[PDB]
């Protein structure tokens, strides 16, 4: 009723302009700011059937995109209030990478594909070393401004992670999947995200995501047609599994990773890190840190700078 | 601002409970009792005691904006303490919230129907409380505590499982009784702390090889000119607390 609220503006400080989601993804806004222009966009917390205040999850994200400030995570303005309703002021950043990557009318050189994935993995390697876990890496999440800086969206089933863990399941969409999710693994950690950022590197030479299953078995069964047969020789103790017994799938598969990509893919060294980036083994997944120093970042055609 | 939420001397004199009569020293009564209310919730809801200190210090900082006359602590304080609950992951259900901050504030009244007039209203009243406390404090809900620092810093110094209980009951107690968590950085707070433990069990941690003390280690910025006037302050306000310096007190 009428409070005193120096430390949250009201949302009409900007000035929606387009819906940028619709649906699922909530409804979000393309605003302006009505002083400076400042192109941003707003997100309003959804209140569907909270029954428990303010959604614990919107404290987890607000909490989390506060502590990630970096050139390629996306920044968080501020947090505004309605004449309660509460909104998420992001920084606009205009472009979307499965928006690019769909649109035939966008070429990539192999030097911006380097450029790409190095922000990509610089940024998954920020978030990770800051015990952050994305747990929804796909296309549609990482965006490129303007500007041509890439940056890590959507952090909403993002969750923090410590070193017997217990954490959820149901994360990251089916064709971004990783192998352990798709086996039960609650104790899981950075290599999740690592997985989606393969099936992203593909992605950019296929220009349509490599493993679209249906069901979960249909995806399972996808990864092995392509990444080879779960096998405890591949997999070390992939035995403890509850669904391991329980998988019903192919067998007698081996590795179509470097030879089913090798069509869209010319370069040796980015076939070769994809290879380790879609490797079946979390614990034998190259890493944030292993990969940006992979020569596929260091051997010519060198990264450059993105315009097209 | 790094100084967003850190005040002076000056500025806790003029709080906003200030203009509206409250004198100076009923302001501190009115965070005291809060902060028993949000410990005595606390613990009757089985959270640990990080999750109380979280809502204490959005208690010290919700008032240092709002007014007590506007807000009582018997209201604000069972959203603020649902709030930190979710936030420090060991969330609270509402409606057990609500049955807890009963009992604890009426002890003899009954509750009244979950389906009544009456309960709904303030299950929506802590709601738009704790929607309040956020815009208060501008969703800045992460927040520092100085047993985080004590424990780093009385493992440097060989502290005895004794005085490092007692240096952590100082933590517990600085966030009750003084406003040193609206002022200090918590890694000053947690030296103030330490020093006043030591002064109480006759410890002296000696000077370092180097000539240097024990608190140049933890905060540059700390002096003793400073510990000697903070421990000060915090055993005056523990030694007008009850039963506060027996747990502390040596029998034998
Ligand atoms: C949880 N949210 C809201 C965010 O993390 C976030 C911050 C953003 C900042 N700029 C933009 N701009 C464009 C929206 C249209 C799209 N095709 C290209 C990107 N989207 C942001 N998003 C979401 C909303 C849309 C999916 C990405």
């Amino acid at each position: 009723d009428s409070v005193e609220c120096p430390f949250c503006d009201e949302v009409s400080k900007y000035e929606k302009l387009a819906k940028i989601g619709q649906g699922t993804f909530g409804e979000v806004f393309k605003a302006r700011h009505r002083k400076t222009g400042q192109k941003v966009a707003l997100k309003k917390v959804l209140m569907e059937n909270e029954k428990e205040g303010f959604p614990i999850t919107a404290l987890r994200e607000i909490k989390i995109l506060q502590l990630l400030k970096h050139e390629n995570v996306v920044n968080l303005i501020e947090i505004c209030r309605t004449k309660a309703s509460i909104y998420l002021v992001f920084d606009f950043c205009e472009h979307d990478l499965a928006g690019l990557l769909s649109n035939v009318l966008v070429k990539f050189t192999l030097s911006e594909i380097k450029r790409v994935m190095q922000m990509l993995l610089n940024g998954l390697y920020y978030i990770h070393r800051n015990k952050i876990l994305h747990r929804d890496m796909k296309a549609a999440n990482v965006l490129i401004t303007r500007d041509g800086v890439l940056k890590l969206a959507d952090f909403g089933l993002a969750r923090a992670f410590s070193l017997p863990n217990r954490y959820t399941n149901r994360v990251v969409t089916l064709w971004y999947r990783p192998p352990e999710l798709l086996l039960g693994e609650r104790d899981y950690g950075p290599p999740i995200d690592l997985w989606g950022a393969g099936c992203i590197m593909a992605e950019m030479w296929t220009r349509s995501p490599i493993m679209q299953g249906n069901t979960e078995q249909h995806q399972l069964a996808l990864i092995s047609q392509l990444c080879g047969s779960i096998t405890p020789e591949v997999w070390p103790n992939v035995d403890n599994y509850e669904l391991y017994e329980k998988l019903e799938l192919v067998k007698g598969q081996k590795r179509k990773v470097k030879d089913r990509l090798k069509a869209y893919v010319r370069d040796p060294y980015a076939l070769d890190l994809i290879d380790k980036l879609l490797v079946l083994d979390p614990a034998q997944r190259i890493d944030s840190d292993d990969a940006l120093n992979h020569d596929f970042f260091w051997s010519d055609p060198m990264p450059s700078d993105l315009k097209g | 601002n790094n100084k967003r939420w850190y005040f002076t001397r000056e500025q806790l004199e003029n709080s906003p409970s200030r203009r509206f009569g409250v004198d100076p020293d009923k302001e501190l009564s009115y965070r005291q009792q809060a902060a028993n209310l949000l410990q005595d919730m606390g613990q009757r809801l089985n959270v640990s005691q990080l999750t109380i200190n979280t809502a204490i210090v959005y208690m010290h900082r919700f008032y240092m904006i709002q007014s007590f006359t506007r807000f009582p602590g018997n209201s604000v304080a069972p959203a603020a303490l649902f709030l930190a609950a979710k936030v420090e992951g060991q969330p609270k259900k509402l409606e057990h919230v609500i049955k807890v901050a009963h009992t604890c504030l009426h002890p003899q009244e009954s509750l009244p129907d979950t389906r009544s007039e009456a309960y709904l209203q303030q299950v929506q009243d802590l709601v738009i409380l704790e929607s309040i406390i956020l815009q208060t404090l501008g969703f800045e809900l992460t927040i520092d505590h100085p047993h985080t620092h004590v424990v780093k810093c009385t493992q440097l110094v060989r502290a005895s499982k004794d005085l490092a209980q007692t240096s952590y009951f100082m933590a517990t107690n600085s966030l009750h009784l003084t406003t040193f968590s609206l002022q200090y950085t918590p890694p000053v707070v947690a030296c103030v702390c330490i020093h006043l433990a030591c002064k109480w069990s006759n410890w002296e941690i000696p000077v370092s090889t180097d000539g240097k003390h024990w608190w140049e280690y933890v905060d540059a910025t700390v002096t003793l000119e400073l510990l000697d006037e903070l421990t000060h302050e915090l055993l005056q306000i523990l030694e007008k607390t009850p039963n506060r310096l027996k747990r502390i007190w040596n029998w034998r």
